[PDB]
RNA sequence: AAGC
RNA sequence: AUAUAUAUAUAUAUAUAUAUAUAUAUAUAUAU
RNA sequence: AUAUAUAUAUAUAUAUAUAUAUAUAUAUAUAU
C-alpha cells in the first residue's frame, strides 16, 4: 500500500506550502484515497487504508 | 617436535603394528592402543620441550648464539 | 530440400499438427518411401545448409589404413589367431584397408564382395587365403550388425525434420530444438561419404542385404567406417529427437572419430567407454547449493521391500560430493588416449551445476547419451581363447589336512578348519535339509514340473550326445521325416524317452557345443548349452540356491526390462543421508572352481539331504550304493537317494572339468576341443547360485572375517551396524551395499574408504576380484540413481544396432515391425521428447510400410494401413477434425486404446462423418446416422484393424509328415513326460470327470495331455520356414486386405456401449518441483503431467503380480494365465465345482487340494486385474512405472455423480463388471493427453444385464 | 552349432 | 494495439579472507 | 654425502560462500 519505491513527495511540500495562503487555496484529501465504495472493518487492506 | 599426546597415542600404534608383525597376523591380538582405558593425559618424553620447561622451537645454541651477539662491541671508526 | 517438400507435402503437414492424418496420404508417402535410390538420398543431403559450429577438423588418417596381414598369424595349432600390439584385449576386429579383396557384383559394377577364389584357396589350406577370409568374413559380420540399411534412418529423419518446430499444447509455445542446419553427425556423415565416393558416382559407401554387404570399390574404404556411421546416425537422431546440447554431441563424434583413426575401432571403443560416466556422474555437485530430495522410509519386513513416500527435504552443503576425488584418474586416462581436451571441457562443464534440479539431470542424462552403442564384435577363437584361460587366484586356500575319507566323489568337510568355508559349508548344510523337508518336493507335479523346466525348444548339443551314446552302442530313434529340428531339447528328451538312467549315465561327461552373444559396451559373451542329462542332474543345486534366495538373503528376480525392477531401491539408497556401495564380481563365472567352492557345497548338498530323503527316487533318477571311508580304517558301502546319485555324478563332472566343442564359422580350419574349468553360463543354475554365494560371502565378511581384520574403532562400530538382512541386496554378480545415514547426518567417508579396502583384500584369498565403486552414486542392474533421481541410459538402447551373432540371413519383411515398435517402446521408456520422438515414430512407421512381392508373375504391393500400427499402440495426431497433440501414448494397446480414442473423440467423429455425405437413416446407439459400416471400409480401418492382428511370423504348422512318425514323435513325448503312475492316473480321472460335466461349456480345457503337442508344435515353428510358407504370408494378408468388414470384434463392440463423464482433476502424488525420471521435466510436459497426477508405482511389481495368480507355476508349455482364464469363464459360465474339480486334476493337482480350491475359487471375491484377464485385459506395458492400483482403486468411480441411474445397475451376480469397466475408465482417463482426471460413469446403453449377456457369448463362443 |  | 502505475526474471560490473597440495632447506631409518 | 618415505617453517599456484543499483520489454490493472 505504502510502495515505497516511489521517489515522489510533491504532495508533502505543497502541504506544508498551503499553510502561508489559507485564504484563497483549501487543500484537500484527494477523494480516491480514501477506502473503496465506503469499506469494510472486514477488509485489511480497507484497515490499511 | 610434536605435542607430547601426539607421540604418545603414536608410540603406541607403533608398537601395536610391532606385535601384530611378531604374531605374523595382518591383527595383533594384543594392542596397546584404542583400549576401554581412557589415558587422555598420558604423556611420554619428546624433543619439543628443553630441561627449562621452555619450547625448542629454536635450538638452544642458537638461542645463546643470538643472547651472546647482541652485546659485543667493534673497532672504533 | 525442394524435392522432400515436393513428394511430402501432405504427409508431413499431416504427422506435423497441421492436417488431419489420412490413410491415402499415409499410402503415397509409403509408395513415395519405396520409391528412392541411395544416390537420391545423399543428393538430398547435400542440399542441407549446414552452419559453422557444426564444422569440426577430420584426421586424414581414416581413409588410409594398412593392410591386414601383420594382424594376424598361425599357431601351433594350426588355427588363425590375432596379432597382438597394444595388450592383452587387442583380439578385435583392425582398422585395415579391404577393397584390395573385392570381386566387382555383376550389374552392380561399383560394389563387390569377398573374393570366391580367395575362398577357394581358404578351403584348400593356404595360409594367406585363411587369413584374408578370415578378416573379409570378420569384417561383414560387424557391418551386418544393424537392424535395417541406415539411409531409410537417415531418410525418415529428414522428413520428419522439414516439418519444422512443433506447438505445445500445454504450453501454448513452440520448442527451440536447433534445426539440421546445427546438426554436426550429419555434416560429419555427408562429408566422409562425399570424400569416400568421390568422383564415382555412387555415393553409397557399401550396401546391406539380407545375404550380407558389398563393399565400395574405393581406395579409401576403411573396415571401421560401418561401425562409424552407425553411431554418427543414431547421435544424430538422438539430437534431434531428445534435444541435446551440440556441444556434447561435438564431443561424442570427436570420440567416435579418434576411435576410428586408432588401430582397432571396437577395442578403443571399449577401453574408453567411461569418459562420460567418469566426468559427469561419479564427479558431481562437489560444491552443492540446494535443491529437493526425496524422503523415503523402509519398512519392516524389508524382506519386503516395503517403501512409503513422505516427501521432500531440502539440501544443503552439509551433503555435498565427500567420496574420495577421481580427478587424477580421469586425467590419466584421457591422456594414455589422446583426449585430454574433452576431459578439460567435461570437467569444466560440470564444475558449473551448484543445486540439484531438472536442469543438472538433464545435462547428466545428455551427457550419458553420448557414449557409442556399437555390439562389439570379435571372432569366437579368440573370445574363447580369451574367457576360459583365465583361473581363480586361491591366494590363501583350504589346508589339505581337513577332509575326510572320499564318499564315491565328495570329500567331507572338517568342523575344526581354520577356513572360513565353514560358515559357506553350514550355510548350504542348514539350506539343504530345509530344502529336503519341504513336502511338495515329493509331490509327484513338482518333480514334473522340474523336468520339463529345461525341455525347450532351444538347443542342447544333441550332437555331441548322439555320438556319447554311441560310444557305449546304444541307437537311438531316428524320427526320419519328421519336419522338425533335430538339433532341438525336444527332439532329446524324444530320443531319452524310455530309457533307464544307467543306460544314460555316461552322457552326462559329453561335450559342449557353442553358443555366443554381442552385448553394447560390452565384449561378446559364450555360453555352454547342457544337455538334457545334464540339467536332470543339476536339480539339487537349483532346488538349494532357490531356497537360500527366496529364504535366507534379500534377493531379486527381476528381468532387464526397467519396469520390472526395484526402482524403490535404487531411490531409497541414492537419496542423502544415505550413501550406496557399488560391488561387482569381475568374471564372476571363471571363479568358481572345484578348488573351494565346489568341493564344499557338493559335499554340504550330498550331506544335507540323506535323512529327508533316503530311499527315494527323483527326477526318474533312482537310488544306489557308494563306498564309504569318511571314518578312518573301516571302509564300507553306503545307500544313497536319487538326489544324492545326482550329487555323485555332478562332482564327478565338476572334478573333471569341461569339453568345448568350436567350429568357427569365420575361419576355416579352426575348429577343435578346448579344456576349461569355467562355471558353464546356460545352465538353469547359474544366476541363483551366484547370488547365493554372493550372499553367503558377503555375510561371512560381515561376520567373521572383516570383524577379525581391522583394528580401527569406526570401522569395527560400522561393520558391527550392518546386516545382509538389512543392507545388501545381491543378485548373480552384481549387489549393492546400502549405509544408512546417521542421526548425526551421513558417515565418515573415511571410514568406508578403510572398509572397501578390507572387502578388496577379503576378495583376493578365495580368488574373488571385487569391483567395488564409491562415488556418491548408486547403480544397480546397470540403474543409474542419482540424489533419488534415476537417469536412463540411452547408449545401450541402440536405435539401429541389432545383435546378431551367427551368419544366418536376417528375417523376413513383416518381422521388422515388431522392432520397430520395440525402438518406440524404448523410447518411451527412457523419456524422449514426446511430440518429435511420435513424428519420428510416424515417420519410421511409414517408410517400412509398403513391401514388393513376386507370386508367379502376381507383381504385388503389401500395405499395411496406418490404423494398423495406432492398433499396435502407436498414438494418432491429429484426425477427423479434432485439435492436434491430444492424445498420449500412456494410451493402452489392442480394443482397449481403439475404444479409449473413440469414446474420446466420438462427437467430433460423428460430425464430420454426416457432414462428408457418409449419411444413413438407421440411428446407431454408437454414431448416431452416420454411414461408418461404409467409412471404414473406404477408409481401410476395418481393414487395418483386422491385419493387424495376424501373425507376421512364418507358421510352418501343417508340413506333411508320415502318420506313423508323427504318433511315434507324440507318445515319445507323452511317454517321457507321465512317469510316475500317480500322475496319469490324476489326470485320467481329470478327463473322466470333465467329460461328465464340464464338457461343452468351453472348447479348450488346458490339460497335461496337450503338452506333447505343443511341444511338437513348438519344435516345428522353431525350423527355417521355406518360400511357400512365405507365400502363404503374402496371400493371406492380400486376402484380409481385399476382404470388406461390418463390425470390429464383439469385445470391442460391447465396449463402445459404455460412456463415461470427466470431472475435476485429481490431486497431486508428489511435489511438482522434485526431479524423479531425468528428462521428465516441464520441458516434456505430457509425462510430466501424468507422473506428478498419478504418481510413481512405489512397489516391486513381481511381487505384485505373484499374488495375482491361483497356481504359481505350471509345467513348462501350459501357460498360468490360460488356466486361470479357464478357472474363472468356468465360474462365471455358472459351472458348478465339480467342473472346476475336473480341470484342476486335468493339469495334475491332486484330488483333495482340487476340491479345496475349487470350492474357494467358486466363492470367493478376486482382485480387478487378476479378474479381468478372463478378456484378455492386460494392464499395458507403459503403465508399469506408475502408480494404477490406487487410480483402479479411488479414481475410478462406477456410480454417476450425480446419483444412481437406471441403466447403471449392475445384476448382483455379475459383479465382474465391476472389474472390466474400471480398465475402460483407466483406459479413457490415461489416453488423454494431460493431467489425471477423476472420472464417473456415465451410461450404459443395453444397461448391465445386455452387456453381461454379451460378454458370456463371447466368453463361450471363443477356442472355436 | 546357436543356452538359461 | 497505444499510454500510465506496480512487480518478477536474464545479462554486464566490483572487493576480502582462509584453507589444501606441491617444491626448497634440516634430520632419522634402510641401501650405496 | 646421495636416493625413497614421513614431519616443521617459508614462498608460489590452485579452489571456494554471500551481497547491492538503473532502464526497456514482458506480466497484472485502468482508459481509448
Amino acid at each position: 500500500k505504502l510502495r515505497p519505491s516511489n521517489s515522489d513527495f510533491s504532495s508533502f511540500r505543497v502541504a506544508l506550502a498551503g499553510w502561508l495562503y489559507n485564504g484563497v487555496v483549501t487543500t484537500v484529501i484527494d477523494d480516491s484515497s480514501y477506502p473503496k465504495d465506503g469499506g469494510s472493518v472486514t477488509s485489511l487492506e480497507n484497515l490499511w487504508d | 617436535l610434536v605435542n607430547e599426546h601426539s607421540e604418545a597415542k603414536d608410540e603406541a600404534d607403533e608398537a601395536t603394528k610391532k606385535q601384530a608383525k611378531d604374531t605374523d597376523k595382518s591383527k595383533a591380538q594384543v594392542t596397546y592402543s584404542d583400549t576401554g582405558i581412557n589415558n587422555a593425559n598420558e604423556l611420554s618424553r619428546s624433543g619439543n620441550v628443553d630441561n627449562e620447561g621452555g619450547s625448542n622451537q629454536k635450538p638452544m645454541s642458537t638461542r645463546i648464539a643470538e643472547a651472546t651477539s647482541a652485546i659485543v662491541s667493534k673497532h672504533p671508526a | 530440400s525442394s524435392m522432400i517438400l515436393t513428394q511430402f507435402g501432405p504427409f508431413i503437414e499431416s504427422i506435423s499438427g497441421i492436417t488431419d492424418q489420412s490413410n491415402d496420404v499415409f499410402e503415397d508417402a509409403a509408395k513415395a518411401f519405396s520409391m528412392f535410390t541411395r544416390s537420391d538420398v545423399y543428393k538430398a543431403l547435400d542440399e542441407i545448409p549446414f552452419s559453422d559450429d557444426a564444422m569440426l577438423p577430420i584426421p586424414p588418417t581414416i581413409y588410409t589404413k594398412p593392410s591386414h596381414d601383420s594382424y594376424y598369424y598361425i599357431d601351433a595349432l594350426n588355427r588363425v589367431r590375432r596379432k597382438t600390439y597394444q595388450g592383452p584385449d587387442d583380439v578385435y576386429v583392425p582398422n585395415c584397408s579391404i577393397v584390395e579383396l573385392l570381386e566387382p557384383h555383376e550389374t552392380l559394377t561399383s560394389y563387390g564382395r569377398l573374393s570366391e577364389a580367395i575362398e577357394n584357396r581358404a578351403k584348400d589350406g593356404d595360409s594367406q587365403a585363411r587369413i584374408a577370409t578370415t578378416y573379409g568374413r570378420i569384417a561383414e559380420s560387424q557391418a551386418r550388425q544393424i537392424k535395417a540399411p541406415l539411409e531409410k534412418f537417415v531418410l525418415a529423419l529428414l522428413v520428419a525434420e522439414a516439418g519444422g518446430s512443433l506447438y505445445d499444447p500445454v504450453l501454448q509455445k513452440y520448442d527451440e530444438i536447433p534445426d539440421l542446419s546445427h546438426n554436426c553427425p550429419l555434416w560429419c556423415f555427408r562429408e566422409i561419404c562425399r570424400h569416400i565416393s568421390g568422383p564415382l558416382p555412387d555415393r553409397a559407401p557399401y550396401l546391406y542385404l539380407s545375404a550380407g554387404v558389398f563393399w565400395l570399390m574405393s581406395p579409401r574404404m576403411t573396415s571401421a567406417i560401418p561401425p562409424l556411421l552407425s553411431d554418427l546416425v543414431n547421435l544424430a537422431i538422438l539430437q534431434q529427437t531428445a534435444g541435446l546440447d551440440p556441444s556434447l554431441v561435438k564431443l561424442g563424434v570427436q570420440i567416435c572419430l579418434h576411435a576410428a583413426a586408432s588401430s582397432s575401432y571396437a577395442w578403443f571403443i571399449l577401453k574408453t567407454k567411461s569418459i562420460f560416466p567418469q566426468n559427469t556422474l561419479h564427479s558431481m555437485y562437489e560444491s552443492l547449493e540446494g535443491g529437493y530430495c526425496p524422503n523415503l522410509e523402509w519398512l519392516e519386513p524389508r524382506s519386503d521391500y516395503k517403501f512409503m513416500y513422505m516427501g521432500v527435504m531440502p539440501l544443503s552443503a552439509k551433503y555435498a560430493r565427500s567420496a574420495p576425488s577421481n580427478d587424477k584418474k580421469a586425467r590419466e586416462l584421457g591422456e594414455k588416449y589422446g583426449l585430454s581436451s574433452v576431459v578439460g571441457e567435461l570437467r569444466k562443464r560440470t564444475k558449473t551445476y551448484v543445486k540439484h534440479d531438472f536442469a543438472s539431470v538433464r545435462y547428466i542424462r545428455d551427457a550419458m547419451a553420448c557414449t557409442s552403442g556399437i555390439f562389439l564384435v570379435r571372432t569366437p577363437t579368440e573370445t574363447v581363447l580369451q574367457e576360459y584361460t583365465q583361473s581363480p587366484e586361491i591366494k590363501v586356500p583350504i589346508p589339505q589336512k581337513d577332509w575326510t575319507g572320499p564318499i564315491g566323489e565328495i570329500r567331507i568337510l572338517k568342523d575344526t578348519t581354520s577356513s572360513i568355508a565353514r560358515y559357506l559349508y553350514r550355510t548350504w548344510y542348514l539350506a539343504a535339509a530345509r530344502m529336503a523337508a519341504q513336502p511338495r518336493t515329493w509331490d509327484p507335479l513338482f518333480q514334473a514340473i522340474m523336468r520339463s523346466q529345461y525341455v525347450t525348444a532351444r538347443g542342447g548339443s544333441g550332437a555331441a550326445l548322439r555320438e556319447s551314446l554311441y560310444a557305449i552302442n546304444v541307437s537311438l530313434p531316428d524320427f526320419k521325416g519328421l519336419p522338425v529340428k533335430a538339433a532341438t531339447k525336444i527332439f532329446q528328451a524324444a530320443q531319452l524317452a524310455n530309457l533307464p538312467f544307467s543306460h544314460t549315465s555316461v552322457a552326462i561327461l559329453a561335450d559342449t557345443s557353442m553358443g555366443l552373444r554381442n552385448q553394447v559396451q560390452r565384449r561378446p559373451r559364450s555360453i555352454m548349452p547342457l544337455n538334457v542329462p545334464q540339467q536332470q542332474v543339476s536339480a539339487p543345486h537349483t532346488l538349494t540356491a532357490d531356497y537360500i534366495n527366496y529364504h535366507m538373503n534379500l534377493s531379486t528376480t527381476s528381468g532387464s526390462a526397467v519396469i520390472e525392477k526395484v526402482i524403490p531401491l535404487g531411490v531409497y539408497a541414492s537419496s542423502p543421508p544415505n550413501q550406496s556401495i557399488n560391488i561387482d564380481i569381475s568374471a564372476c563365472d571363471a571363479s568358481i572352481t572345484w578348488d573351494f567352492f565346489l568341493s564344499v557345497i557338493m559335499a554340504a548338498i550330498h550331506e544335507g539331504v540323506a535323512s529327508s530323503s533316503i530311499g527315494k527316487p527323483f527326477m526318474g533318477v533312482p537310488a544306489s550304493i557308494v563306498n564309504d571311508e569318511s571314518v578312518v580304517g573301516v571302509r564300507a558301502a553306503r545307500p544313497i537317494s536319487g538326489m544324492q546319485n545326482m550329487i555323485q555324478h555332478l562332482s564327478k563332472l565338476y572334478k573333471r572339468g569341461f569339453s568345448y566343442r568350436v567350429n568357427d564359422s569365420f575361419s576355416p580350419g579352426n575348429d577343435f576341443t578346448h579344456m576349461t574349468t569355467t562355471f558353464p553360463s546356460g545352465s538353469t543354475a547359474t544366476s541363483t547360485e551366484h547370488t547365493a554365494n554372493n550372499s553367503t560371502m558377503m555375510e561371512t565378511f560381515l561376520t567373521v572375517w572383516g570383524p577379525e581384520h581391522t583394528d580401527d574403532p569406526d570401522v569395527l562400530r560400522l561393520m558391527k551396524s550392518l546386516t545382509i538382512q538389512r543392507n545388501y541386496v545381491c543378485q548373480g554378480d552384481d549387489g549393492l551395499m546400502i549405509i544408512d545415514g546417521t542421526t548425526a547426518g551421513k558417515v565418515n567417508s573415511e571410514t568406508i574408504q578403510k572398509m572397501l579396502e578390507l572387502i578388496s583384500k577379503y576378495g583376493e584369498e578365495f580368488g574373488w576380484k571385487y569391483d567395488i565403486a564409491y562415488d556418491g552414486t548408486a547403480e544397480y542392474l546397470k540403474l543409474y540413481f542419482i540424489f533419488g533421481c534415476r537417469i536412463p541410459n540411452l547408449s545401450r538402447h541402440p536405435i539401429v544396432g541389432k545383435e546378431r551373432a551367427n551368419s544366418s540371413a536376417e528375417e523376413p519383411w513383416p518381422a521388422i515391425l515388431d522392432q520397430i515398435m520395440g525402438v518406440f517402446f524404448n523410447g518411451v521408456h527412457d523419456g524422449l521428447q514426446w511430440q518429435r520422438w511420435i513424428r519420428y515414430s510416424w515417420a519410421l512407421c511409414c517408410a517400412f510400410s509398403r513391401q514388393r512381392t513376386m507370386i508367379g508373375e502376381s507383381v504385388g504391393y503389401l500395405q499395411y494401413p496406418m490404423w494398423s500400427f495406432v492398433y499396435w499402440g502407436l498414438p494418432l495426431v491429429k484426425a477427423f477434425g479434432s485439435d492436434p497433440w491430444i492424445f498420449s501414448w500412456y494410451m493402452p494397446t489392442g480394443d482397449l486404446g481403439m475404444y479409449s480414442w473413440i469414446s474420446l473423440i466420438r462427437p467430433l467423429m460423428t460430425r464430420w462423418m454426416v457432414a462428408n455425405g457418409y449419411v444413413t437413416d438407421r440411428c446407431s446407439p454408437v454414431f448416431g446416422n452416420a454411414d461408418y459400416r461404409r467409412c471404414f471400409n473406404e477408409l481401410k480401418l476395418y481393414q487395418g484393424y483386422y491385419m493387424a492382428q495376424l501373425p507376421r511370423n512364418p507358421k510352418k504348422s501343417g508340413r506333411a509328415a508320415p502318420r506313423e512318425v508323427r504318433e511315434q514323435f507324440t507318445q515319445a513325448l507323452s511317454d517321457y513326460l507321465m512317469q510316475n503312475p500317480e500322475l496319469k492316473s490324476r489326470v485320467l480321472r481329470g478327463r473322466s470327470e470333465w467329460e461328465k460335466y464340464g464338457a461343452g461349456i468351453i472348447h479348450n480345457p488346458p490339460s497335461l495331455f496337450d503338452v506333447p503337442h505343443k511341444w511338437y508344435q513348438g519344435a516345428q515353428e522353431a525350423a527355417i520356414a521355406t518360400r511357400e510358407e512365405l507365400a502363404e504370408m503374402d496371400e493371406t494378408l492380400m486376402r484380409a486386405r481385399r476382404h470388406s468388414y461390418s463390425s470390429f470384434s464383439k469385445l470391442l463392440e460391447a465396449y463402445l456401449l459404455v460412456k463415461w463423464r470427466m470431472c475435476e482433476a485429481r490431486e497431486p502424488s508428489v511435489d511438482l518441483r522434485l526431479p524423479l525420471c531425468a528428462g521428465i521435466d516441464p520441458l516434456n510436459s505430457d509425462p510430466f503431467l501424468k507422473m506428478v497426477s498419478v504418481g510413481p508405482m512405489l512397489q516391486s511389481t513381481r511381487k505384485y503380480f505373484a499374488q495375482t495368480l491361483f497356481m504359481a507355476k505350471t509345467v513348462s508349455g501350459l501357460d498360468v494365465n490360460a488356466i486361470d482364464s479357464a478357472l474363472l469363464r468356468l465360474r462365471t459360465l455358472g459351472a458348478d465345482k465339480k467342473a472346476l474339480t475336473a480341470q484342476l486334476l486335468m493339469v495334475g493337482l491332486q484330488e483333495s487340494e482340487a476340491d479345496a480350491l475349487a470350492g474357494k475359487i467358486m466363492l470367493q471375491d478376486v482382485n480387478t486385474v487378476q479378474l479381468a484377464r478372463v478378456v484378455n485385459l492386460a494392464v499395458p506395458d507403459t503403465w508399469m512405472s506408475l502408480d494404477f492400483d490406487s487410480m483402479f482403486k479411488h479414481h475410478v468411480k462406477l456410480l454417476p455423480k450425480d446419483g444412481r441411474h437406471l441403466n447403471t445397475d449392475i445384476p448382483p451376480r455379475m459383479g465382474w463388471l465391476r472389474a472390466i469397466l474400471r480398465f475402460l475408465g483407466a483406459g479413457m482417463v490415461m489416453t488423454a493427453t494431460g493431467v489425471a482426471v477423476d472420472i464417473y460413469l456415465e451410461d450404459i446403453h443395453g444397461g448391465g444385464r445386455s452387456l453381461g449377456q454379451r460378454f458370456m457369448t463371447w466368453m463361450r463362443q471363443e477356442g472355436r
